[PDB]
């Protein structure tokens, strides 16, 4: 995130980091079994890391998950990166508690001018 | 597990979504139906590196999933996203079945 802020901690709570050894993509859980991402952050094997705020530290709130399934969309396109999007499910089911929380799915699309908010621990 | 680059805190961003029309000229030839634009056409804040599959929460709803750009906060280069709304009945089938 370039010009962004630094979120309050946990103030994500659905905001997952993905590991492979280190951060390479980000994630957003939308039930306790499942997070949903994009297509081009595949890899063979990922862990789940939810509760985070520092990815460096352990601060005490953090659930760590090994990927069971990782679905692609079946029409991403790697040239262009057409269905661009990627279901994770975890090992066991994510502990939901304050700091580790469902975002809901979206009941129609959004109008152009809505005000969005946007995570994560990419380049700033 | 930052590791060079990456920060080690999450960072936030408010941003809106910006009309097709916009997205479109931005980016001739390469926007689809499945990708929507948020961001700013001045630059300066934008999605990067390190933040692909993650969230763009509108109005409590998860409405694009960070996946492309050219640079990052470039001008007239906003982010590109995965259009959640086209996706709800893979994402709900897909969870029922696996
Ligand atoms: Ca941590």
């Amino acid at each position: 995130i370039v010009g962004g802020y630094t979120c309050a901690a946990n103030s994500i709570p659905y905001q997952v980091s993905l590991n492979s050894g280190s951060h390479f993509c980000g994630g957003s859980l939308i039930n306790s079994q499942w997070v949903v991402s994009a297509a081009h952050c595949y890899k063979s094997r990922i862990q789940v890391r939810l509760g985070e705020h520092n990815i460096d530290v352990l601060e005490g709130n953090e659930q760590f998950i090994n990927a069971a399934k990782i679905i692609t969309h079946p029409n991403f396109n790697g040239n262009t990166l057409d269905n661009d999007i990627m279901l994770i499910k975890l090992s066991s089911p994510a502990t939901l508690n304050s700091r580790v929380a469902t975002v809901s799915l979206p009941r129609s699309c959004a109008a152009a001018g809505t005000e969005c908010l946007i995570s994560g621990w990419g380049n700033t | 597990s930052s590791g060079s680059s990456y920060p080690s805190l999450l960072q936030c961003l408010k941003a809106p979504v910006l009309s097709d029309s916009s997205c479109k000229s931005s980016y001739p030839g390469q926007i689809t139906g499945n990708m929507i634009c948020v961001g700013f056409l001045e630059g300066g804040k934008d999605s990067c590196q390190g933040d692909s599959g993650g969230p763009v929460v509108c109005n409590g709803q998860l409405q694009g999933i960070v996946s492309w750009g050219y640079g990052c906060a470039q001008k007239n280069k906003p982010g590109v996203y995965t259009k959640v709304c086209n996706y709800v009945n893979w994402i709900q089938q897909t969870i029922a079945a696996n």
